[PDB]
């Protein structure tokens, strides 16, 4: 079961994903998103995630699908990858910290 | 004034283009170059413009100069049409001879020469069959007789256009070489039927329908009676069959000679937008319309000096057609009628460019622009890019014509309303509705009182005297002595059936008011008549038919009277379905008609009433055994030996006071057996008796225009020949009886089943969709099949049971049949009896064979060149296929063939790739089947499970294996296939999308 | 009367037929609409005795009742104008271009997450309307509901319908095998359980959920027997191939809607209720501690980081496993299911003998079959 | 031609369609048909009237339907 923080948290985050708000992430938003970060994904890359993400081929991201991607259940291995990518992502500098 | 001075330009401009031509004597203009020939509709299409220069020049009276020129005109028009009467009189005999047995030997030639009025070619050196020329030479003529001019004037002529109306009629069930002369793309010899000459007929028969040749001043016997029943037949014929062309052409844009002024024949203003509409995309180019797609007519190649081409027409005459700006001219006509200003203002814009100066200043129409052989190559990758050159007529007359006659509508000289005197204007006006009524009459006293018990007032067959009532086969030997004439030895109308558009009508005969029940009630004729179920179901069926179209004036007037042969077991009291019927017509509505009883007198007052003038004044031991012999079964056995051996005509001498005929006591056995109703004999009575069943024509004929395929009997190799063209009631019974051979009633349940198809095909053109060819004898054995299933019975019980069922039950368990309704394995068995396949098999067919070398079927061969030779959309490379398909006999093997080929289509949409190999769906099967058997025995199937086919070596778990799921069919098939295509790729796969 | 019908309305062309009931357009002639106008006899060709004929005007009368006691609905539909003749029914509605959804689903297949979505929210809309009114529709099948050009979905057949009171409870058995719940059957034993409820709505509504869902009813099986057992042990399942790429919610939702005990299966006004359909448009009370503010912070960046593993997770073609097994690719299972659905869609109608389930033979055909 | 009075009218019709009507043989045609061929009656004077303006001449017209209520000729309804 949900919770309304967990609610609050999801639609807080996606208002931030967008810098305009129109109820789509929108390709060129997530890319600067992504180019702000210090990531550089190619473009076909960049599609074909729209495309896997969304469930036909629209081109657009909703706020219910945000959510359900969010839902996924990533079991034990894949929850301590990513909390380790996390880590070092965040983990610039030489601090260990 | 002037306009005096625009109309005597006009009229210059005619003289020095087409009139200077008029070959006296004779009247008939040649049809323009050194040809030195006339053609019947070239000349019927010049003479428009000098008909409408005339009409317009009589309207300024009052002056001798303009009466005389208007005089003059018309009496031009008068020769020429008397001209084309003298030409076509001259082949009565030809006339007199298509009549009977249509063949395209028989019909007057097309082609006919200058003065002298002889003929110029032979009857096989030309194609001699064209009713389109002959039906727009009518209907023009009506046209002409309407407007006030007087051409048909002598009461043998009255009697020609009698027979040649007659000779017309049949146009919705022949095939004609069509207006390019030319048949199909190509040429071969062939012919085919044309949507233009179908409704070209229709409206010169509306044209014809009661029109007083004679003018104001004619009297009773010079007045045309055409049958709304072939007008009808060809307006659903049109209607079923105006999507495209004709069955082998696309699109054609001789279509627009139907859907504008010319004889506007047609209706559902919405498909004539739609057609107008795929021609100009699919034929408008910078220099006119081309005549239809694929013609190498006027072409720099395919030796002009020859004739009957070869099928080599893959890319050769593709995209650099010709172009006629005889189709713009009928584009500005069709503007400028019916409502239309900016498109009329275009068009003339865009012809005006393409016109060609001539001598003084002269405007010409050529006959076509061609491309010149230089730039061909830029033109086929540049479509519609290159210029093109003026070639061929130049001063072509029925252009030419067609253009002034369109420029004077648009200059408001004339009205829409005189060259169309005849409201054909407005056929594209929705039909309210109509009211029909109907009547009901007692044969005798005690049908009346039974009836009068029940709440029901009727009137018995006395008591309206002033009115008779007889069946429809004297009112059929009635009309075949119409237009009878013996010193031109002509035979008048042939004896043919008519529908319950005909017997509606009232008819004056000898002062006398005559009314016919609908022929439908003739238990003589046939026997479906006897069902009471099939009684009311086609009764509702023929109401409804009535209530649709009822283009004829006046109101409709039915009468049923009530036999004595639907009445109860008791004889006391009328059957349930009779009595619903009527009192469900009593509430003023039945089926989806509107209905309103009363009596006949009433009903005079207000309904469509025609006269006709016209009418105005040891064998004795063997006869021992028959006669006391038990089991009527064996007596109608022993009835047919004795027909066999010796008795087909000759007297069995059974009674000593009258000497009776085999057929007397035949008729007498039928008549007994028809009161038990057991129809364990009437069959074979009706197979001896050779019964037809009525407009069996008209059901085949139906049957085909919707691009089907039927087969007769059950196939062999050799015999069951399939028929692709409408084929006559004689021609048709013969190969109905050759292919019944000896078994008899296989003939007369055949006779059952086509009408029954005929019959559904109208009500629901649902069920018989996807299907490409109908057979009868699969069709049969199918049923057979499914009543011993159901029954647990031997095959001989099963033929049993088929033939005691009513006429009703066939219908039912047809109907139950098409519609696939009540394992796995008798579901596929029946999907494959049927040759049941998507919509989209063709275009997948197509596709693959595109995308590989070929297809391998465990025997021969399907080449992947037959892909340029043909399209998706031409039924040849459907049939094609189909053959292809048909090698194999077992329908649970074709439909797995055709599962195959579908995953494969799916695979090969998925894989971008050329296979460049054979690939053989048999051994794809074979491995699907072995990969099924491997996972059984992994599975812990024993032995009892893994069965093996006796004459296939397939599971019988794969064919009671449904097609989609976990361990479905459809996911070893596409693992054979790609296991296949592994097998025959370079040691990788190339599989991406 | 019958003069007025007919001068009312043009009968057209069939577009319909029932059991004892033929459906065609009409067009209102002082309006030139494009009604549609149902024609259903009495006597039934005489087929029949006069107490059937009776029976049928007494449904027929109680349907037009009903059907005006809830008139004005836009969801539900609406009778514009009803007539009655000695051997014809004449009754006027609204015609719609669209098919049944048993079309627009034999076509689709499944539908989209979206179209699932505001059919359901419909039908809850519908059936919680129904209750307010203490109607019992008890006939809820896919065949039953149309649509319309719009998209939306409207509840026909109310002949079965009728009024209800509380404190009473029916006993007739009816209606589709696979849409019956324990209650009918344990009513219908010999004599024990009392009558009919509420939730065989509710089951209802989970079966046309879980077959619109998954593509095939949740319970079917060759024998009548073997399927009334199953439906009264309530031993449904999920699919394993099929139910693995969707939202907890619908799992949870189908499972509350499927519920064996009628008191633990869920309200209309609970289903209303849920997440599911609740939607958001704009909110400013959402104000809380700092610790709140780092929460939401982290979640943030803990979707971010998901979202940022999607496109490398994604699997290349794999020729090697469509060739070991094509159901791994879920758009080729997708592919192959729709090309055998279009291969034998002609064989998709009213009946328990053949049904959608039907084409799908999920159970391996081996001697585990036999057993029993 | 409303009214009880439809069917008197349609007697009348069908009387001259017949052909004799109250002992008065008559033909029935289309008027172009009978315009053609006659007799016509030439009025010159008006060409010759010095008269600046030509008067102008209502001939009969077509009556549209009406658009509030369109009576499409309902049956006779006594
Ligand atoms: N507005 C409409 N337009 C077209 N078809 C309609 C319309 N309303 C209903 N139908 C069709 O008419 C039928 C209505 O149900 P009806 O009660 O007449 O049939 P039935 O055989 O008794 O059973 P069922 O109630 O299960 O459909 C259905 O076949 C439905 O598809």
């Amino acid at each position: 079961q949900l919770t309304e923080e967990q609610i609050a948290e999801f639609k807080e985050a996606f208002s931030l994903f967008d810098k305009d708000g129109d109820g789509t992430i929108t390709t060129k938003e997530l890319g600067t998103v992504m180019r702000s970060l210090g990531q550089n994904p190619t473009e076909a890359e960049l599609q074909d995630m729209i495309n896997e993400v969304d469930a036909d081929g629209n081109g657009t991201i909703d706020f219910p699908e945000f959510l359900t991607m969010m839902a996924r259940k990533m079991k034990d291995t894949d929850s301590e990858e990513e909390i380790r990518e996390a880590f070092r992502v965040f983990d610039k500098d030489g601090n260990g910290y | 004034s002037n306009s005096g001075v625009r109309l005597d330009g006009y009229a210059r401009l005619v003289q020095q283009t087409i009139l200077c031509h008029q070959n006296p004597v004779t009247g008939l203009l040649p049809a323009s170059y050194d040809q030195k020939d006339a053609w019947v509709r070239d000349n019927v299409y010049s003479i428009l413009a000098v008909w409408g220069l005339g009409l317009a020049y009589r309207k300024n009276a009052d002056r001798d100069e303009d009466k005389a020129k208007a005089y003059e005109l018309e009496q031009s028009v008068v020769k020429l049409m008397r001209g084309l009467l003298h030409c076509m009189i001259r082949q009565v005999d030809k006339v007199e001879s298509f009549k009977y047995s249509q063949s395209t030997k028989d019909s007057l030639h097309a082609k006919y020469n200058t003065k002298t009025c002889a003929t110029v070619v032979g009857d096989d050196q030309w194609g001699h069959l064209q009713l389109d020329a002959t039906s727009v030479y009518l209907l023009f003529l009506a046209q002409m007789t309407a407007s006030g001019l007087h051409i048909i004037h002598s009461l043998d002529e009255v009697n020609f256009i009698q027979n040649l109306v007659f000779y017309i009629e049949a146009a919705y069930k022949t095939a004609d070489f069509g207006i390019w002369e030319r048949g199909d793309k190509t040429n071969q010899g062939i012919s085919e039927l044309n949507a233009s000459s179908v409704g070209m007929a229709k409206a010169a028969l509306e044209a014809l329908d009661e029109l007083d040749l004679f003018g104001v001043k004619g009297g009773p016997q010079s007045v045309i009676h055409v049958l709304a029943d072939e007008v009808q037949h060809c307006q659903s014929i049109l209607n079923s069959l105006l999507p495209r062309a004709s069955t082998s052409k696309e699109v054609d844009a001789s279509l627009l000679s139907v859907v504008s002024f010319p004889a506007f024949a047609v209706e559902d203003s919405q498909l004539v937008e739609l057609t107008k509409q795929e021609i100009i995309t699919k034929l408008q180019g910078r220099y006119g319309c081309c005549r239809f797609l694929r013609d190498g007519y006027k072409t720099p190649k395919e030796d002009p000096n020859r004739l009957y081409y070869e099928p080599a027409e893959l890319k050769l005459f593709e995209n650099i057609e010709c172009e006629w700006p005889l189709f713009w001219t009928y584009f500005i006509l069709d503007g400028v009628f019916s409502g239309n200003a900016e498109q009329v203002q275009e068009y003339k814009e865009a012809l005006e460019a393409v016109l060609i100066k001539g001598k003084n200043g002269v405007p010409l129409l050529p006959e076509l622009y061609s491309v010149p052989p230089d730039r061909v190559d830029e033109e086929y990758q540049n479509p519609h890019t290159v210029d093109r050159v003026p070639m061929g007529k130049l001063p072509h007359m029925w252009g030419q014509s067609l253009y002034i006659l369109g420029s004077l509508m648009a200059e408001g000289f004339l009205a829409p309303g005189e060259i169309d005197p005849l409201n054909r204007r407005f056929s594209t006006v929705p039909k309210p509705d109509v009211v029909v009524q109907v009547s009901i009459l007692a044969e005798t006293e005690e049908i009346k009182t039974i009836l009068k018990d029940k709440g029901i007032y009727v009137e018995t067959i006395a008591e309206v005297y002033p009115i008779r009532v007889q069946p429809a086969r004297i009112l059929s030997h009635i009309y075949s002595s119409l237009g009878c004439n013996n010193r031109m030895k002509l035979s008048g109308r042939p004896y043919r059936h008519m529908g319950v558009l005909g017997t509606s009508k009232l008819y004056d005969i000898r002062k006398t008011i005559f009314t016919f029940t609908p022929q439908f009630i003739d238990q003589q004729q046939f026997y479906l008549a006897l069902d009471n179920k099939m009684i009311v179901e086609m009764l509702r069926t023929d109401l409804s038919y009535l209530c649709s179209r009822w283009r004829m004036t006046g109101q409709p007037t039915i009468t049923f009277p009530i036999s004595h042969s639907m009445l109860d077991e008791d004889g006391t009291s009328l059957n349930s379905s009779i009595l619903a019927a009527l009192r469900k017509m009593q509430d003023g509505y039945f089926g989806g008609a509107r209905v309103q009883t009363g009596k006949l007198s009433e009903f005079l007052t207000t309904s469509c009433c025609t006269h006709l003038s016209f009418m105005d004044p040891d064998f004795k031991a063997l006869v021992l055994q028959l006669k006391e012999t038990s089991s009527l079964q064996e007596q109608a056995d022993i009835l047919y030996m004795l027909y066999t051996m010796k008795g087909p005509d000759w007297n069995t001498e059974l009674y000593n006071e009258r000497s009776a005929t085999v057929r007397e006591l035949l008729t007498e056995l039928y008549g007994k057996v028809g009161e038990i109703r057991h129809w364990g004999l009437i069959r074979y009575i009706s197979g001896i008796l050779r019964k037809k069943v009525e407009a069996l024509d008209e059901a085949c004929t139906d049957l085909l225009s919707h691009q089907k395929h039927l087969t007769v009997g059950l196939p062999p190799e050799p015999r069951e020949k399939t028929i692709s063209a409408p084929l006559p009631y004689e021609a048709l019974t013969q190969l109905i009886d050759e292919a019944s051979e000896g078994d008899m009633s296989i003939s007369i349940l055949t006779q059952e089943i086509m009408v029954y198809l005929a019959m559904y095909m109208r009500t629901q053109p649902g069920l018989f969709a996807e299907m490409f060819r109908l057979r009868i004898g699969l069709i049969i054995q199918v049923m057979a099949t499914e009543l011993a299933h159901s029954l647990r019975c031997s095959a001989e019980e099963a033929t049993e049971g088929l033939m005691n069922l009513s006429p009703s039950a066939m219908k039912n368990l047809l109907h139950h049949i098409l519609s696939g309704k009540e394992q796995w394995q008798r579901r596929r068995r029946l999907d494959g009896a049927l040759n049941r396949v998507p919509v989209g098999f063709y275009q997948k067919v197509w596709k693959v064979l595109q995308k590989c070398h070929g297809l391998s079927v465990e025997g021969f061969v399907l080449p992947s060149s037959t892909t340029r030779e043909m399209t998706p959309g031409e039924i040849k490379f459907s049939v094609h296929v189909e053959s292809v398909l048909n090698r194999v006999p077992q329908p649970e093997y074709r439909q797995l063939l055709v599962e195959a080929i579908l995953v494969l289509t799916m695979l090969a949409d998925i894989e971008i790739h050329s296979i460049g190999s054979i690939i053989a769906v048999e051994k794809i099967v074979h491995i699907a089947n072995d990969l099924f058997l491997q996972e059984q025995k992994t599975l812990g199937a024993d032995d009892t499970m893994l069965a093996k086919d006796p004459a296939s070596g397939i599971c019988t778990l794969l064919y009671d294996s449904a097609p989609s799921g976990r361990f479905g069919t459809m996911t070893y098939l596409s693992k054979a296939a790609a296991t296949y295509v592994q097998e025959f790729l370079p040691h990788s796969i190339c599989a991406m999308q | 009367s019958a003069q007025d019908f007919y001068e009312n309305y043009e009968p057209k062309e069939i577009l319909g037929r029932g059991v004892s009931s033929v459906v065609r357009r009409c067009i209102h002639k002082p309006t030139s609409q494009e009604y549609a106008v149902k024609v259903i006899d009495v006597t039934g060709g005489g087929s029949f005795s006069p107490e059937e004929v009776r029976e049928l005007r007494e449904a027929t009368l109680k349907e037009v009742d009903i059907l005006r006691k809830v008139s004005g609905h836009p969801n539900i539909i609406q009778l514009k104008d009803t007539y009655e003749t000695n051997t014809f029914f004449f009754l006027v509605f609204d015609l719609m271009k669209r098919g049944e959804l048993f079309d627009y689903l034999t076509e689709k297949v499944t539908l989209s997450e979206k179209e699932t979505r505001k059919i359901m929210r419909a039908l809850l809309e519908v059936i919680c309307t129904l209750h307010k009114l203490n109607i019992v529709h008890r006939d809820l099948k896919p065949e039953n509901i149309l649509l319309d050009d719009n998209m939306n979905i409207k509840l026909t057949d109310f002949g079965f319908s009728c009024q209800l009171e509380p404190g009473e409870r029916l006993r007739e058995v009816c209606g589709t095998p696979s849409y019956l719940a324990p209650e009918i059957i344990e009513c219908s034993m010999n004599e024990d359980h009392p009558g009919y409820g509420k939730e065989v709505d509710m089951w209802s509504t989970g079966v046309i959920m879980y077959t619109l869902l998954a593509g095939s009813p949740p319970f079917w099986h060759r024998k009548q027997m073997l399927m009334l057992r199953m439906i009264m042990s309530g031993n449904y399942q999920f699919g394993s191939p099929e139910w693995d790429d969707y939202s907890d919610t619908v799992k949870d939702l189908v499972s509350r809607f499927l519920v064996v005990q009628p008191q633990n299966r869920y309200t209309a006004e609970e289903a209303l209720a849920h997440p599911f359909f609740q939607q958001y448009l704009v909110e400013e009370v959402r104000h809380f501690s700092p610790r709140g503010k780092f929460k939401v912070i982290a979640l943030t960046v803990l979707a971010s980081v998901r979202i940022y593993y999607q496109y490398r997770r994604v699997k290349p073609v794999t020729r090697e496993i469509v060739i070991r097994d094509p159901y791994a690719l879920r758009p080729l299972r997708r592919l192959i299911d729709a090309y055998a659905f279009r291969i034998y869609g002609h064989w998709v109608k009213k009946g328990q003998q053949q049904n959608r389930a039907a084409l799908f033979e999920n159970t391996p055909k081996a001697v585990l079959l036999s057993l029993a | 031609i409303r009214g009880s009075r439809f069917n008197p009218i349609l007697d009348m019709l069908a009387a001259l369609k017949k052909g004799i009507i109250g002992g008065v043989k008559v033909h029935v045609d289309r008027l172009q048909t009978l315009i053609s061929g006659a007799v016509v009656e030439q009025l010159d004077f008006l060409r010759i009237s010095d008269t600046e303006e030509l008067p102008e001449f209502k001939s009969f017209e077509e009556l549209e339907p009406p658009k509030h209520s369109k009576v499409k000729r309902q049956s006779s309804t006594p």
